[PDB]
């Protein structure tokens, strides 16, 4: 992909909103870069609620490496259409502006197929409970006496 | 400025270029006025200078 | 399922009976049950 | 609350504590029959402790 | 985290408002940035209910150490993005302002998500009544008819 | 909190409201803060219907001190955002105002949250009706020949 | 509280409308206080309907004593607040005018607030009927004599 770095999401959602890009003879101003990466990692961080949110394999800039940006964001292939465009959403009020209705609606988009695979993986059966029995079928078991389900 | 005698933080936008014929001189985000509000605009070259059609977007 | 289960018991908004939280206890001291009926910013509370 | 009543006065301001044991002795102890009770119980096994244990 | 402060939730409050950035010409004056700050302050501490709210980790500055902009907010990295949203809209009307509609969704999304975990770990179900018997199934054994001891 | 008195939160009322504070470079004048004083004493006081309504530690001025102003309201923290979020709501009229609908919602949650746990303390059931047998499993009752409940 | 007598209740009640305040540079004639006085009055005695209405410790002034305005209007500290407020709504016609929908919300949460105790005082049960024994229960209550409730 094209896009490896987190300044590449940051001129991709710019260019999607129309505010800096060659479309538009404009030059991503240096201030409205570190807005937006900041902006980036608040959202990511938001996302990936410690572990317990959406999983993307993007990685978080520590305060030890000088520039947050010019590092790989991480992602996925699949990910750098939903996080851009729901970069660009994110930032679009920080010049009084509003992404558009496909923007948004690919921001949607995107970010459900984000969850998709991780919604399946963690679609799982809980065990039988402590007080079911194996049955009389289940021979071995009901042999070496475990006719109960540990459940937990 | 914002009260006409005192102005305040200068930003450095690329004005000119050689050989370059279409630029875009543009400054995205500007601050909220409180009262009052005017610019200053100064320019050091040694090169002429042609400047018109400034505009402001206040929404 | 009998033993640890919320039983049958109505549900409300604090605003809504907020002041005749007595009348609704259990007692058989009165003859009707109280609602609070307007709000000081939205006019009136709504109705469900 | 009168009627259980124990002592004669109350305590009052720079009152006077004095200790009765002033050197170390072997203590000999008297007793009403029904002042000391002994309450025992076998420990509920089949729980947290007790686990596995037969 | 770029977010530290209090200070810096604040700025990044008036930076989506577009009030003030680190690109604008102008900027708020310290009157108006230390009553941002006591605004944030209530907002969290509403919030905060002395306990019984959403627990974020916010660290309450107090009246000895003087400055309260510029203490560390010691919220998680996943707080930042609601809590200056939250900020953004509840200081909006100072400016004759209204917070745009994505910045409104992003609070009340991020509030939600701020939450979760709290209301997650308070759903827990009170213990067996006072008049329910253990059963047979346990009571044999230990001779155990009604306590249903709490220990998992 | 530095919110701390009667004029602090007078304070954050005309702020809010856009009547004060450096935001706009308009200042506070004492007869708009005098008045405004007074409807908060009222509010309050109408809140606190004698102790029936909605309990918030403030603190109602005496007639021998001569300012309201200046006084602690002695509230808590969590009460702050509320009060002065509803005062600006009920003092813009004065000003042929009206209070934003931010600033309206924001009331309306804090009034909501003011009286949350008051009425978590004040849900609270009957005993059991006079002419209710205490059942013959109530052991002491058939020993000292408490055959039905008190009552009230 | 700072608001004491009628002309304290019609003072607060035209600073709400933003008629007349003690900031403005113009204010009311005393025969337009007497009358919003008058007004006051004849709308305290259809809430008091003799005695089967509304309940505020209203005192109202005799003829005798000359000026209505500067006597104690005898409203307890929580009634203020309505009153001033139902007068404000009933006093906006005489100026061209119409209260803002604040105003009049305050209105009618603080006349409802107002009755509120009165409607708990007043929600009374009937004895029992005079056709219902007091059953064999209460025997030894009334010592064997009457077997039916008394009534009335």
């Amino acid at each position: 992909m094209q896009i490896k770095t987190k300044g590449d999401l940051v001129r991709a959602a710019l260019r999607k909103l129309g505010v800096a890009s060659d479309a538009t003879l404009t030059d991503v101003e240096p201030q409205s870069m570190q807005d937006a990466v900041d902006d980036l990692e608040a959202m990511m961080a938001e996302w990936y609620q410690d572990g317990k949110g959406i999983i993307t394999g993007y990685v978080f800039s520590d305060d030890e490496n000088p520039p947050a940006e010019g590092d790989d964001h991480g992602l996925r292939s699949s990910a750098v259409s939903a996080v851009f465009h729901n970069l660009a959403c994110r930032i679009a009020p920080d010049y009084a502006l509003e992404a558009t209705a496909k923007i948004i609606a690919t921001a949607k988009y995107g970010k459900e197929l984000l969850y998709k695979q991780t919604a399946i993986s963690r679609a799982k059966r809980a065990p039988y409970p402590s007080r079911m029995p194996t049955g009389s079928g289940n021979s071995f078991a009901n042999l070496n006496e475990w006719h109960y389900f540990p459940g937990e | 400025t914002t009260d006409g005698i005192n102005y305040g933080r200068e930003q450095m936008i690329e004005q000119n270029e050689p050989f370059v014929y279409d630029k875009r001189v543009l400054w995205k985000r500007v601050g909220r006025i409180r009262r009052l509000i005017g610019f200053k605009l100064r320019v050091i070259t040694k090169s002429p200078v042609t400047l018109s059609g400034c505009q402001i977007r206040l929404e | 399922i009998v033993a640890r289960t919320p039983k049958k018991k109505p549900f409300f908004w604090p605003e809504q009976i907020a002041g005749f939280e007595h009348m609704y206890d259990g007692n058989d001291d009165y003859p009707y049950y109280l609602l609070n009926r307007t709000d000081e910013n939205s006019g009136d509370l709504p109705t469900q | 609350q009168r009627a259980y009543a124990n002592v004669n006065t109350s305590l009052a301001d720079a009152m006077a504590v004095n200790i009765l044991n002033v050197k170390d002795a072997r203590t000999n102890v008297f007793w009403a029959d029904d002042a000391i009770r002994i309450v025992s119980q076998p420990i509920p096994a089949n729980h947290e402790l007790f686990a596995g244990m037969k």
